[PDB]
């Protein structure tokens, strides 16, 4: 759960599993 | 929470389709039919 | 009538969009009279 | 007569202007006014699909009636105008957004 | 601008914007009338 | 039914419907005016 | 808290000042130029 250096940003381990689950051409359109 | 917002945002978008009795639902092509001595009774209706 | 009897209503294309249409279709598993008019 | 569904026959006389393309130009097909940027385009139309609309109702392709090429519509760039200001009493430069 | 007709009066569309505006399905019709007629062409009348 | 009347114009009620509607009350008037001053009869005109 | 209690009370009164579409803000200046046959209908249009 703590940042790791491997990517370039700070994001941790489970931030970016957290960031893939939900979501927001449609977004055109409006 | 997110849909919510996105799909009340959607369901704006889908009354713009609607002319809400007046004879388009577009703007664009009233203005080239009625005078603007007379368009003012077409447009106020979709303005409200 | 399993699945047959789907045409355009209209003649604008669209591409996923949302846009309510009424229009007189053939419904699905309807019964059909077929005839054979040969002897 | 019949409004905005069906091929335009009958037609008003007007002289056949040069196109303007990838720039904020008007447009004016069949009596269809509005506003953007023309660009070639993908997503094949049949060849009876001439008009096309999206979820506002609101034109996003059409096909040029004297040539037979298939365009989009597209609203080039726009917004509100912002101001930054460190305030009256400290100077008179600004910042756009 | 032609001073020979006596009713150029249209229901959908202003004289004005005639020439600016492109139709599809263009039907002609053609009869008589009594001449105490003329307000009966409207959307929605009463009479004979 | 009758062709007789040439001049039958009224905005309260609908000629088609009056089959179907009771009135609980008649109120029928006679006066006489000129050709040109039909169009007084209507409720809320303006003239004498 | 006190700033935008004093703008919404403002703001209300301000939307008097326009005419919605009418011929005037002003009601008594309705009577004075337009008689009521067909003022009722942009009245009730300032009333909405
Ligand atoms: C609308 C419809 O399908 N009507 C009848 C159906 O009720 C009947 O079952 C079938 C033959 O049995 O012939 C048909
Ligand atoms: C936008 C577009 O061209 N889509 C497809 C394309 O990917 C495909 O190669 C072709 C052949 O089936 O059919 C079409």
């Amino acid at each position: 759960i703590l940042p790791d250096p491997s990517k370039p940003s700070k994001r941790s381990f489970i931030e970016d599993l957290l960031f893939n689950k939900v979501t927001l051409d449609l977004i055109c359109a409006q | 929470v997110v849909n919510q917002n996105a799909q009340a945002l959607n369901t704006l978008v889908k009354q713009l389709s609607s002319n809400f009795g007046a004879i388009s639902s577009v703007l664009n092509d009233i203005l080239s039919r009625l005078d603007p001595p007379e368009a003012e009774v077409q447009i106020d209706r979709l303005i409200t | 009538s399993f699945t047959r009897g789907v045409y355009y209503p209209d003649k604008v294309f669209r591409s996923s969009v949302l846009h309510s249409t009424q229009d007189l279709f053939l419904p699905f598993f309807s019964n059909v009279t077929w005839f054979h008019a040969i002897h | 007569f019949e409004l905005l569904h069906a091929p335009a026959t009958v037609c008003g006389p007007k002289k056949s202007t040069n196109l303007v393309k990838n720039k904020c130009v008007n447009f004016n097909f069949n009596g269809l006014t509005g506003t953007g940027v023309l660009t070639e385009s993908n997503k094949k139309f049949l060849p009876f699909q001439q008009f096309g609309r999206d979820i506002a109702d609101t034109t996003d392709a059409v096909r040029d009636p004297q040539t037979l090429e298939i365009l989009d519509i597209t609203p080039c760039s726009f917004g509100g105008v912002s101001v930054i200001t460190p305030g009256t009493n400290t100077s008179n430069q600004v910042a756009v957004l | 601008n032609s001073a020979s007709f006596s009713t150029f009066k249209c229901y959908g569309v202003s004289p004005t914007k005639l020439n600016d505006l492109c139709f599809t399905n263009v039907y002609a019709d053609s009869f008589v009338i009594r001449g105490d007629e003329v307000r009966q062409i409207a959307p929605g009348q009463t009479g004979k």
